[PDB]
Parts: C-alpha cells; structure tokens; sequence
C-alpha cells in the first residue's frame, strides 16, 4: 500500500545516491557504501517495525544517516 | 534598581526600535564566502570546496529584549548584562550555493534556518550620566537547519555540505552579523 510507493520512493532516492557518488569516487567504495547505508535501513526498519524504542548499533560514520533517515521516514509516515 | 532597569529597558527597546526600521537589518546582507573543507564520514572521505554568495538573512526585525536588565551595582558603577532574541521567528538565511566535489560541481540555492537568534549585550554606566556599550556579541546558534536545494536528506553530499556549512555560520556568518549590529547598537545606547 503506501508502504509499497514507500519502498519505491526509497529505493529512487538510493539510485539517484550512487549515481551522484560515482561523480566522486570510485565505484568500490560507491557500492559498498550503498551495501553500508541498505544495512543501516534495514535495521531501523526492522526495529521501528516491532514497534521497539531500542536504538540499532550503527557502524562508524553512519550516525548522521541514523537521525536523518529517522526524520525522513518520520516525514513519509506523516505523508 | 527599578528606576535603572527601567532606564536600561527603555533605552533599549528605543534601540530596538530604530534597528527594526532599518533596510540594513531585514534583510541585511552578508558578504560573500568560499572555503575549503575536508571531511571524513566512514569510508568516504570527502575533499573539496564551496562558496556562498548573495547571503541575507531576514526575521531580524521580529528583535526583542529577553527578560528583564541584568542590572549590578559595583564600585558605584552600574553595570548591565542584557539578551535581545528573536523567539517566536526564525532568522532566515537565503543564499547560492557553488561546492565543487570530484568531478560534480553544482550550483545550489540554499535556505538555512537558525532557530532561538538572539544577541547578548554589556553596558557601563557611570551612575550620574551616559551609556557606554562594552561588550556586544551574537550567540552561538543552537541550531541550523540546512535547506540544500536539490540533494535528498539521505544524499552523502548533503550531510557533508550540511555539516560544513553550519560550522560556517558557527564561524564566518556569526562574526560578520556582529560586524552589522555592533554599531547601530552603539549608536542608539551611546547617544
């Protein structure tokens, strides 16, 4: 349903994100910093969805995408 | 007390007054910056650079006194610490954008939202006459939420230009708003 266009949006948002970082880098660390960033997802998606408070072990570097990814999927729950 | 409070506060709502009729104020111009930045997040390690042009800030004009004058009596000197805020408004910043990363250099406008702008001012009065300003700064912003026309929230690239852009307002844009309101301050307490 609206988490259907939810993934979708999602998965765009991701496409345009390593088209961008291949302008930057190079396709090594571009892939495995999107393999980073679809880990770190899918643990807050997994927690959010058992309805827990617990935060998720985020790897080093990654605590700005945390917050940010909370107040993104908070904004698309609103939307 | 009461009486010197009350002196202190009329003067400075006076002052106020006559800031928030000024075009300098709202919208007041900011010069033009360019910096470098390097920044390490994980295994990216960004390097490159930015410059901010066309900056104004606006939502200065919404500037009142926070609380009553801090008022002391020392050595029979009056001496006064005071806040004037901008709580209830959010001070605006509009600018352009250029950061240049690897082969990407786009060229962004920007709207970054200081929320809780106020300034703090200190005072010395000899007890008999005149009002002489010591000290003037404005205060570290708690926060600068950062509006980066076409990256996603998500985008490396925002939390990058994000992070230094904030420090940038911590620094270079703090500094050149005092630059503004030092004086005018000084002129309507002093005269």
């Amino acid at each position: 349903p609206k988490e259907e266009k939810f993934k979708k949006k999602l998965e765009e948002e991701l496409k345009k994100i390593r088209e961008r970082l291949l302008m930057v880098f190079d396709e090594e660390r571009v892939e495995e910093y999107m393999k980073i960033m679809k880990e770190v997802i899918e643990k807050i998606l997994e927690n959010r969805k058992k309805g827990s408070k617990e935060k998720v072990e985020i790897p080093p570097g990654m605590e700005w995408f945390y917050e940010n990814f909370l107040r993104y999927y908070d904004y698309e729950e609103e939307k | 007390y009461d009486k010197i409070t009350e002196e202190i506060n009329k003067a400075i709502d006076d002052a106020i007054a006559a800031i928030e009729q000024s075009e300098t104020i709202d919208p007041m111009k900011v010069p033009d910056h360019a910096d470098k930045f390097e920044r390490h997040v994980g295994i990216l390690d960004f390097k490159g650079e930015l410059a901010m042009r066309n900056i104004e800030a606006r939502g200065l004009k919404q500037m009142k006194r926070q609380g009553d004058a801090n008022v002391k009596g020392e050595e029979g000197i009056v001496k006064a610490h005071l806040l004037i805020g901008v709580h209830d408004d959010i001070v605006s910043m509009e600018y352009d954008l250029a950061y240049k990363l690897g082969d990407l250099h786009p060229t962004t406008h920007v709207i970054s939202d200081i929320q809780d702008f106020v300034v703090a001012l200190s005072l010395e009065i000899p007890d008999e006459g005149n009002i002489t300003m010591t000290s003037f700064e404005v205060r570290q912003f708690a926060n600068v939420v950062n509006h980066i026309g076409g990256l996603s929230i998500l985008d490396p690239i925002f939390g990058v230009l994000s992070d230094v852009l904030t420090a940038i307002f911590q620094d270079t844009v703090r500094k050149e708003m005092t630059k503004v309101l030092a004086p005018a301050f000084k002129r309507e307490l002093e005269k």
